[PDB]
C-alpha cells in the first residue's frame, strides 16, 4: 500500500522536492503539514505518501541522500522543505566529487548505513509497504553511485517489493560533465540487476517539451522538475484515489516487463499545452491519446518511430468514459500496428482513476517500453568505449578502490541489454 | 421573430397573389386563402385559430362596414419585415 | 552637458557648444560613464569641490549646467592633474 | 515674455559662439531662399538654412527663433548671430 | 481635401493609453494582459499592442461587432470616407470617447483603460480642454 | 526577425550611413541617446526597429551598423556628434592613416590589417541577429578606402556568409563632375568586387542628386548633406516594406530575385519622387499617377543616366504612404502605354510593386516636405551600359600612357590587374548589349 | 459531419482566408471571442463544417496558415478575427519565401511541409467525416504557388478520395506586380492539373473591374477584394452549411462541372452587386440575378465569355426563391444564347437552391463556370513563359535550389496540352 521515496543527488533532491510540491498540492497539505483539503478522498489515502504524527502533522515518507550538504540546505530553505523529517537529511561532509567510485564504494558505502537504517525505519512504519521509489541522475556522482548502492541493498533486504527508479540520463545537447559515459555505464548494469522498473528522463526532451509545447521563454529546473513530478504523481493515482479500473504499482511492472532485462521505460504526460493555447484544445480522450503517442511529447529523448513498442500503459485521471479510453487504444494499435510488436497484440494497459489533477478536468500519464530506448544506450556505449580505449579519466576511478575489469563487465552488460532490445525489435513470428 | 430567424420574405409571394390571374398591376389587398397560400409557400405552419385571428386583424372592411374576404397584406408585410 | 530627461536636448545629447571647458555635469558623466568609475555622494562632492572650488554645494547634484559659469579649461585641468600627481610625489 | 526673451538670448549666444568658431558665411545660404530679395523667408526656409549650417539648435528652439524674427527676417538673424565680415559691431 | 488637411495638422500623431484586459474568468487558462490601446488621430483609428500586436489597423465598433461591415452587400464602403459606415451614425469609438477609467468593448471583450501618457493628456487639454482622470492601479 | 546589417566603408559611406541613421532614429522614434521616450509614440508596430536596432537590457536600441574607415576624421566626428550615445564604441572602426585614394593601398597593404577586426565586428553583429536578412554596404567606388577595403570586406563576407543578400549602395563616378583624378582607376578596379561578390548594386552618383535638388527642391547650392539625406530617404523607402506592414510586402531576396535576371547583370539605377520643395508651401498632394510619372521621368532620377538610350529590364516600385493598388495599377498601365520608355522583349511584365502604409518621415530642417505618398524606383535597365562606357573610356584614356599607375604598383598590386579589370568591364558592357539585344 | 479543412498559403492566401473566416463567422454568429451569438438554430445545425468545438464551448476554425514569412502570420493574428485561429496552426519559417517557386517548393517549403502535414493530419483525424480540403493561394507568388502546390501534392496520396478545392489567384498584366508570374504560374498549373479535383481561378483585374464599374468605388483597398473572393468561397458551401430545396456539395458541383479529368478550372461570379446609390432603386429578383450572373463585368476573370463557350456551369442560388423560376431562367438563358454554350453537353447549367440567404441579402447566387475562355489566360501565361525561357532570364534563381530546365520544359508542355484541350473542345462538333 505504501510507497517510500528516496532522493539521491542534486538532481534527485530537487526533483523530489518538486514531487512533494505536487503531492502536497494534490492532497491539500500545507508547508506546516496541516491538512486543508476540501474532499475526503485526500485523507482516505493520505497515508500512502505521508505518515501522521502525534499532533496530526503529515510527514513525507521521504529520505534524502547527498554527499554535499548544499542541496539539503537548499531543500530546507525551499517552501515545502520544512515538511520533511530532520533525521532523514543524511549528508556527507565531503562532496560526491562527480565520481561513481567514491559515490558507491568508499564514501558512499561509509554513509549508506544510516540511509539503510532510515529506510528500515520507514519500512517498519508502513503497514503494508507497496514498494520503494528512487529519484536520481545516472550522470552524477552520488545520484549514480549511492543511488545504485541503495538500490542493491534494498533489493537484497526486500526481494519481493517493487522498486521504481527515476533516472535522469544525459543527452549530447545537455552534457554538463565529461564523465556521463563512465557513470552511466557503471550504473546501468546495477539498475538492470537490482531494479524492478526504471523510468528514464532526459533534460533534452524536457527542454524540447518546455519550448515547442509549453511555449516558454526561460524554462528553468523548476519547470523541468514540475514536468517530471507530474508523471511521478500520475504513476500512483490509482493507488491514492479510486477509479473504475485502478492499478497498483505492480500492475505496470507485470504488464510492461515481458523479460527481466527489459524494464526501461519512457515517460509522457498529457494534456501538455501552453497557457495561451488551453482555450482551443478540447479536452477529450482522442486528443489525450494523440498527444500521448506523439513522438515529441515523449519526455525521454528518443524517437518511438525508429523502434517498436514492447508494451505501454496509459494511466488516465479524471471523469471520462471507459468506451473511449479503450477504443482509442484499439484505434492506435490498429492504425499504427507497424509501431507495435506483432506477436503481442493489445500492448496497452489502460488504467482509470476518478480524481483528476488540480486545475484540469482529465489527464493521462504514459509509461512505455519501446525498443528505441536502445539508441541512447548505444550512444552512451560508444562514448564509453571511446573514453575507455585510451584510459581517459580512468585514474580517478581506479585509485579510489576500483579495478580495471569491472568497466569491461559493465560495458558488456550494456551491450547485452542493447542486443536483447534489438533482437526483440527485429524478431518475427 | 420567426422572420429574422429564418430569413422570411413573404413580400414576393404576396405580391404575386395580388397580381395573379389579374390584369391589375397592384391592389394592395389579397384574399385570406391567398394569404394562407403565401404563408404555406414560405412554410410557416400556423394553427387555424391563429390564422383566422391574423386575417381578421389585417382584413380590409367593406364600404358598408361589414368585414370583407380580403386581407391587407401590405400592412402585415410592413409591420413584420422592416 | 545635461543628464537624460524628457526634453530632447542636444545639451543632454552631446556638447553642442563644442567649447574647450569641462562643466560639473560633463565631469560627472565622464567619471560615471567613460571612466567606469562609481563614486559615492561624498566622493563625488569632494571631486567636484577639488575641480570647481566656487561651485555651490547645492549644485553638486544638479541635472543641468548654467551655461559656462562654472568650468575649467585645459590649463586648469592640467594644474589639477599636477596636484593629483603631487599627492603621489614625496612631500616638497 | 521674459522667459521667451531669455531663451532667445541664450539661443542667440550659443549660435554666436558656434558661428565665431566656424567662421562661416550665412548670407548666401539664407538668401538663396529669398528669391525676390525682399528680406523675408518662411520658417521652413530658415530651418533648412540653419540645418545647412549645422547650428546646434533643435526644432522647438528653431521655430522659436523663426517666430521671434517674424516669414523670417534672415538679414536681422545673420546680423545678430554675427560674423567677422557681418556683425552688429561691424557697423 | 479634409483627408490631407488632417494629414497635415493631425497627421501621424498618436494617443497612447495603458489598459488591462482580464480573461481569467472568461475561459480556462485565462491571463491578464497588459495592453497599449493607441489611437491615430488623423484617421481616428485604434490599435492594441500586447506587452505582440493584439489588434492591427482598424476602426473598432462601439457595439463590438464588425458584422455589418462584413455585410455581404457592399454598402460598408463609402466612396469618400475611408471609415466604414457600419450602417449607423457614430458607430466607432473616437478620441472624445477615449478616457482613463473607460472600459472599451474591443470586439466583444472589456479592456479597462487605467493610464494615459502626458502627450495624450496635453493633446486633450489643448484641443478639447478636458482633464483626463489620474491613473488607477 | 528580418534583421539587416548596415556597413559603411570610406568617408562617403560613413556620411551616407550617418544620414541613414539620423533618418532611422526619428523614423522609429529612437532618440540619439538610444532610447524611446514614453511621452510620445512614433510607431505602432513594435519590433519594427529590430531590423536596424537591437534591444539592450537597459532598454536602449543599438544600431546594427559597422562604420569602417581607414582614416579617423569622420569616425571621430561621429564619436563627437549627437549619435555617440547611439552608436556602439565598437563597430566604429577607424584606422590610423587613409587609403590615400588608392585601391591597391586599401585592398592590399592597409586593408589587410583592418579587415580582421572588421570581420570580427561583423560576426559579433550577426550572431545577435537570429533572422538576419542581408547586408547593406554603403560606399563610393571613386575613393580609395571604399574601393579597396570595400572589395576586401565584400570578398570576405561572400566567402564567410555564403549566398546571403548583399546590397552595395555605391556612389559611382559621375559623367562630368568628379572629385579626384584616380577615381576612374578606383571605379574600374572595384568592379571585380561589385560583380562577383555583390547581389544588387545601387548607383548613387552625385550629379543626379545635384540636378534633382537644383530643380525639384529649389536649392541653388545643395551639398553632401542633401545628397546623403536623399540617399537615406531612398534606403528607408526600400527597407520600409519589411520594417512596417503594408498591402504588398517585399523583402531582400524578394526584390533581388525579381530584379536580377542574370548573375552578372545586377546594377540598378534608382529614382525617387515626389521630391517636393519643403521651401514651397501650397503644394498640392501629388497623386500616385503623378509621382509614378515623375519617377519615370529622368529629371527626378538618382542616377545620371538617361533611360531613353536603353531599355528597362525590371522595375521595382516601393509606394510608401496612403497608396491605393488601383492608383498604382492605373499608373503602371499609363506607363506601359507611354512610348518614350521601352522594355526588353523577354520580360513582358517587368514590374514589381510593394505598397507600405507608412508615409515618409521628414528630418528637422530637411528639403523634403511632408507628403502622404511617395514612390522609390529600383530599375535594372540596359541604359546603364553608358555610365560604364564613360568610366572605362576615361580609364583607357588615362591608362594608355601609364598615368597614376606607379602608386598602385608600389602599393602592392600587379600591373595585370588593370588589364583584367578593363577586360572584365568590357565583358560587362558586352553582356549588357547582349541581354538588351532583341531575340 | 461532412466538412472542409482550409489552408491559407502565402500572404495573398492568408489575407483571403482571413476575410473568408470574417464572412463565415458573420454567417454563423461568432464574435472574435469565439462564442456563438446567432439568432437561428440553422447556424448551429451545420456549424461543424468549418468549425470545431473547444472545451469551453467556443468554436475554432479548421484553418492551417502557411507562409515562409511571419509578417502575414502576425497581421492575420492581429486581425479582428485573428483570435479564432489555433496558434499551433500558424506554421511559418524564419527565412522568407524569396518570391521563388523553387524556394517555396523544394528547399524552404520542404522543411516545413512536415509540420504542415502533421497539422492537416491532426485536423483530418479529429474531423468526424472528411469531405474536402480547400486551399487559398496565389499562383504568382513564391510560397503561395510553390508551397501550396507541394501541400496539395502531398495531401493527394494521403487522402485520394476527398475533394480538393483550390482558390488560385492568377495574376493579370494590368495587375502584374512581379516579374516571375510566368515562371511561377507555369510551374504551378501542371501541379494543380493532376493534384486538384477542382481549381477555381481568381483574377485581380476582374475583381478590380467589379469594384470599379459594378460597384462604382473610387479608392478601395484589398478589403473588399478579399470580400469579393470570400463571397463565392462561402457561397460554394451554402448547401453544405444550410438546407435548401435542391441540396448539393463539393462533389455534386464537381461531378456536374467536370466532364473530363483535365478540365476542372472554373471562373467565379457573384450576384447581386450594386452600388449604394442604385441599391434601393434596383428590384432584387432572380431575373436580375441571372442577368448579372451571366455577364462578364460580374465575372472574376479577365477572360471574355463571348470568345468562350460554357461547357458546364453552376448557380448556387441562396435564398427563398421558386425552383421552377430559377430552372426556367437557366433554360431561357441557354435558349437565348445557345452559341455561348456547348451543344453536345445539354443542360449545361446546375441550379442548386439553399433556403438561407446571405445575411442582409434577400436573395443571391454564386456562379461557377467551366468556360473555355480560360484558355486565353493559359495562352497569355504560356506566351510570357516562352518569352522568358528562350532568353533564359531569371532562371539562375530557380536552378539555384536544385531545379533544372527539364522541369520548366515539362511545365510548359503541360500548360500547352491544357490549353489545347480547351481549344479542341471549343470547336468540337457533334
Ligand atoms: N553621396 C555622397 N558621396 C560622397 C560624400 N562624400 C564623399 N563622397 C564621394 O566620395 C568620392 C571621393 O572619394 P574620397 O574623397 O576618396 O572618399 P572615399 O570614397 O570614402 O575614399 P577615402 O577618402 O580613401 O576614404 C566623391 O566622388 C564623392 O562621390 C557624401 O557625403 N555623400
Ligand atoms: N530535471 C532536472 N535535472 C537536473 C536538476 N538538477 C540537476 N539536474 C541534472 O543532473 C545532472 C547533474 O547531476 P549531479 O548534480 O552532478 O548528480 P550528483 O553528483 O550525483 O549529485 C545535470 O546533467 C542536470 O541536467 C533539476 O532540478 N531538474
Ligand atoms: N485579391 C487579393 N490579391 C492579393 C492580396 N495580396 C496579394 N495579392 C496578389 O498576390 C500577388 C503576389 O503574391 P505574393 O504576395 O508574392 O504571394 P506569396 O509570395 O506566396 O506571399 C499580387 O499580384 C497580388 O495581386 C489580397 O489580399 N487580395
Ligand atoms: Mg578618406
Ligand atoms: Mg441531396
Amino acid at each position: 500500500r505504501e510507497i517510500v521515496s528516496c532522493q539521491a543527488g542534486q538532481c534527485g533532491n530537487q526533483i523530489g522536492s518538486k514531487f512533494w510540491e505536487v503531492i502536497s498540492d494534490e492532497h491539500g497539505v500545507d508547508p506546516t503539514g496541516t491538512y486543508q483539503g476540501d474532499s475526503d478522498l485526500q485523507l482516505e489515502r493520505i497515508n500512502v505518501y505521508f505518515d501522521e504524527s502525534s499532533g496530526g502533522r503529515y510527514v513525507p515518507r521521504a529520505v534524502l541522500m547527498d554527499l554535499e550538504p548544499g542541496t539539503m540546505d537548499s531543500v530546507r530553505a525551499g517552501p515545502y522543505g520544512q515538511l520533511f523529517r530532520p533525521d532523514n537529511f543524511i549528508f556527507g561532509q565531503s562532496g560526491a566529487g562527480n565520481n561513481w567510485a567514491k559515490g558507491h564504494y568508499t564514501e558512499g558505502a561509509e554513509l549508506i548505513d544510516s540511509v539503510l537504517d532510515v529506510c528500515r525505519k520507514e519500512a517498519e512504519s508502513c503497514d503494508c509497504l507497496q514498494g520503494f521509489q528512487l529519484s536520481h541522475s545516472l550522470g552524477g556522482g552520488t545520484g549514480s553511485g549511492m543511488g545504485t548502492l541503495l538500490i542493491s541493498k534494498l533489493r537484497e533486504e526486500y526481494p519481493d517489493r517493487i522498486m521504481m527508479t527515476f533516472s535522469v540520463i544525459p543527452s549530447p545537447r545537455v552534457s554538463d560533465t565529461v564523465v556521463e559515459p563512465y557513470n552511466t555505464t557503471l550504473s546501468v548494469h546495477q539498475l538492470v540487476e537490482n531494479s524492478d522498473e526504471s523510468m528514464c528522463i532526459d533534460n533534452e526532451a524536457l527542454y524540447d517539451i518546455c519550448f515547442r509545447t509549453l511555449k516558454l521563454t526561460t524554462p528553468t529546473f523548476g519547470d523541468l522538475n514540475h514536468l517530471v513530478a507530474a508523471v511521478m504523481s500520475g504513476v500512483t493515482c490509482c493507488l491514492r484515489f479510486p477509479g473504475q479500473l485502478n492499478s497498483d504499482l505492480r500492475k505496470l511492472a507485470v504488464n510492461l516487463v515481458p523479460f527481466p532485462r527489459l524494464h526501461f521505460f519512457m515517460m509522457g504526460f498529457a494534456p501538455l499545452t501552453s497557457r495561451g493555447s488551453q482555450q482551443y484544445r478540447g479536452l477529450s480522450v482522442a486528443e489525450l491519446t494523440q498527444q500521448m503517442f506523439d513522438a515529441k511529447n515523449m519526455m525521454q529523448a528518443a524517437d518511438p518511430r525508429h523502434g517498436r513498442y514492447l508494451t505501454a500503459s496509459a494511466l488516465f485521471r479524471g471523469r471520462m468514459s471507459t468506451k473511449e479510453v479503450d477504443e482509442q487504444m484499439l484505434n492506435v494499435q490498429n492504425k499504427n500496428s507497424s509501431y507495435f510488436i506483432e506477436w503481442i497484440p493489445n500492448n496497452i494497459k489502460s488504467s482509470i482513476c476518478d480524481i483528476p489533477p488540480k486545475g484540469l478536468k482529465m489527464s493521462v500519464t504514459f509509461i512505455g517500453n519501446n525498443t528505441c530506448i536502445q539508441e541512447m544506450f548505444r550512444r552512451v556505449g560508444e562514448q564509453f568505449t571511446g573514453m575507455f580505449r585510451r584510459k581517459a579519466f580512468l585514474h580517478w576511478y581506479t585509485g579510489e578502490g576500483m579495478d580495471e575489469m569491472e568497466f569491461t563487465e559493465a560495458e558488456s552488460n550494456m551491450n547485452d541489454l542493447v542486443s536483447e532490445y534489438q533482437q526483440y525489435q527485429d524478431a518475427t513470428v | 421573430a420567426l422572420v429574422q430567424s429564418n430569413r422570411i420574405c413573404l413580400s414576393p409571394v404576396l405580391r404575386d397573389f395580388d397580381r395573379v390571374r389579374k390584369g391589375i398591376y397592384e391592389h394592395r389587398t389579397c384574399t385570406r386563402t391567398r394569404f394562407a397560400r403565401g404563408l404555406a409557400t414560405q412554410n410557416i405552419m400556423l394553427p387555424p385559430e391563429q390564422l383566422q385571428l391574423l386575417i381578421r386583424k389585417y382584413t380590409v372592411p367593406n364600404p358598408d362596414g361589414s368585414p370583407s374576404s380580403e386581407v391587407n397584406y401590405y400592412l402585415f408585410v410592413q409591420d413584420v419585415d422592416p | 552637458r545635461a543628464y537624460r530627461d524628457r526634453r530632447d536636448d542636444l545639451y543632454s545629447f552631446t556638447n553642442p557648444d563644442r567649447d574647450t571647458v569641462i562643466t560639473p555635469v560633463q565631469l560627472r558623466r565622464c567619471i560615471v560613464e567613460i571612466l567606469t568609475g562609481t563614486p559615492t555622494a561624498e566622493e563625488m562632492a569632494c571631486l567636484l569641490e577639488f575641480f570647481f572650488p566656487h561651485l555651490p554645494a547645492e549644485a553638486y547634484t544638479q541635472t543641468r549646467d548654467n551655461g559656462t559659469t562654472y568650468a575649467v579649461d585645459l590649463n586648469e585641468f592640467q594644474k589639477r592633474y599636477y596636484v593629483m600627481t603631487k599627492e603621489t610625489m614625496l612631500p616638497d | 515674455d521674459a522667459e521667451r526673451a531669455a531663451q532667445v538670448a541664450a539661443i542667440l549666444s550659443r549660435v554666436r559662439h558656434n558661428v565665431s568658431v566656424h567662421n562661416a558665411l550665412l548670407m548666401p545660404f539664407f538668401a538663396d531662399f529669398d528669391r525676390h530679395h525682399r528680406g523675408v523667408i518662411t520658417s521652413s526656409q530658415f530651418a533648412q538654412a540653419c540645418v545647412r549650417h549645422r547650428l546646434p539648435l533643435t526644432e522647438t528652439e528653431m521655430h522659436t527663433l523663426a517666430s521671434w524674427y517674424s516669414g523670417v527676417r534672415y538679414l536681422s538673424f545673420v546680423r545678430d548671430v554675427g560674423c567677422e565680415e557681418e556683425s552688429v559691431q561691424y557697423a | 481635401v479634409e483627408h490631407s488637411v488632417r494629414f497635415i495638422r493631425d497627421g501621424g500623431k498618436m494617443l497612447r493609453f495603458y489598459g488591462i484586459l482580464d480573461e481569467r474568468d472568461s475561459f480556462p487558462g485565462g491571463m491578464v494582459r497588459k495592453l497599449e490601446v493607441m489611437l491615430f488621430v488623423e484617421d481616428n483609428s485604434m490599435a492594441i499592442l500586447q506587452r505582440g500586436l493584439y489588434l492591427s489597423r482598424c476602426w473598432l465598433p462601439r457595439s463590438g461587432s464588425v458584422a455589418k461591415a462584413n455585410e455581404l452587400t457592399f454598402a460598408h464602403r463609402v466612396n469618400g470616407q475611408r471609415e466604414p459606415d457600419m450602417g449607423i451614425p457614430d458607430a466607432y469609438y473616437r478620441d472624445v470617447d477615449l478616457d482613463v477609467g473607460v472600459t472599451l468593448n474591443v470586439f466583444g471583450r472589456s479592456v479597462l483603460l487605467y493610464d494615459c501618457d502626458d502627450y495624450t493628456r496635453e493633446f486633450f487639454m489643448e484641443r478639447y480642454g478636458v482633464s483626463l482622470r489620474q491613473p488607477i492601479d | 526577425m528580418r534583421e539587416a546589417i548596415c556597413i559603411h566603408i570610406g568617408q562617403a559611406g560613413c556620411q551616407v550611413g550617418n544620414a541613414c541613421w539620423e533618418l532611422f532614429c526619428l523614423e522609429h522614434g529612437i532618440q540619439p541617446d538610444g532610447s524611446m521616450p514614453s511621452d510620445k509614440c512614433i510607431g505602432v508596430e513594435d519590433d519594427a526597429f529590430n531590423t536596424f536596432f537591437s534591444e539592450t537590457g537597459a532598454g536602449k536600441h543599438v544600431p546594427r551598423c559597422l562604420f569602417l574607415d581607414l582614416e579617423p576624421t569622420v569616425v571621430d566626428e561621429v564619436r563627437t556628434g549627437t549619435y555617440r550615445q547611439l552608436f556602439n564604441p565598437e563597430q566604429l572602426v577607424s584606422g590610423k592613416e587613409d587609403a590615400a585614394n588608392n585601391y591597391a593601398r586599401g585592398h592590399y597593404t592597409i586593408g589587410k590589417e583592418i579587415v580582421d577586426l572588421a570581420l570580427d565586428r561583423i560576426r559579433k553583429l550577426a550572431d545577435n541577429c537570429t533572422g538576419l536578412q542581408g547586408f547593406m554596404v554603403f560606399h563610393a567606388v571613386g575613393g580609395g578606402t571604399g574601393s579597396g577595403l570595400g572589395a576586401l570586406l565584400l570578398e570576405r563576407l561572400s566567402v564567410d556568409y555564403g549566398k546571403k543578400s548583399k546590397l552595395g549602395y555605391t556612389v559611382y563616378p559621375s559623367p562630368q563632375v568628379s572629385t579626384a583624378v584616380v577615381e576612374p582607376y578606383n571605379c574600374v578596379l572595384s568592379t571585380h568586387s561589385l560583380l562577383e561578390h555583390t547581389d544588387v548594386a545601387t548607383m548613387l552618383d552625385n550629379e543626379a542628386i545635384y540636378d534633382l535638388t537644383r530643380r525639384s527642391l529649389d536649392i541653388e547650392r545643395p551639398s553632401y548633406t542633401n545628397v546623403n539625406r536623399l540617399i537615406g530617404q531612398v534606403v528607408s523607402s526600400l527597407t520600409a516594406s519589411l520594417r512596417f506592414d503594408g498591402a504588398l510586402n517585399v523583402d531582400l531576396t524578394e526584390f533581388q530575385t525579381n530584379l536580377v535576371p542574370y548573375p552578372r547583370i545586377h546594377f540598378v539605377l534608382t529614382s525617387y519622387a515626389p521630391v517636393v520643395s519643403a521651401e514651397k508651401a501650397y503644394h498640392e498632394q501629388l497623386s500616385v499617377a503623378d509621382i509614378t510619372n515623375s519617377v519615370f521621368e529622368p529629371a527626378g532620377m538618382l542616377t545620371k543616366c538617361d533611360p531613353r538610350h536603353g531599355k528597362y529590364m525590371s522595375c521595382c516600385l516601393m509606394y510608401r504612404g496612403d497608396v491605393v493598388p488601383k492608383d498604382v495599377n492605373a499608373a503602371i498601365a499609363t506607363i506601359k502605354t507611354k512610348r518614350t520608355i521601352q522594355f526588353v522583349d523577354w520580360c513582358p511584365t517587368g514590374f514589381k510593386c510593394g505598397i507600405n502604409y507608412q508615409p515618409p518621415t521628414v528630418v528637422p530642417g530637411g528639403d523634403l516636405a511632408k507628403v502622404q505618398r511617395a514612390v522609390c524606383m529600383i530599375a535594372n535597365s540596359t541604359a546603364i551600359a553608358e555610365v560604364f562606357a564613360r568610366i572605362d573610356h576615361k580609364f583607357d584614356l588615362m591608362y594608355s600612357k601609364r598615368a597614376f599607375v606607379h602608386w598602385y604598383v608600389g602599393e602592392g598590386m600587379e600591373e595585370g590587374e588593370f588589364s583584367e579589370a578593363r577586360e572584365d568591364l568590357a565583358a560587362l558592357e558586352k553582356d549588357y548589349e547582349e541581354v538588351g539585344a532583341e531575340s
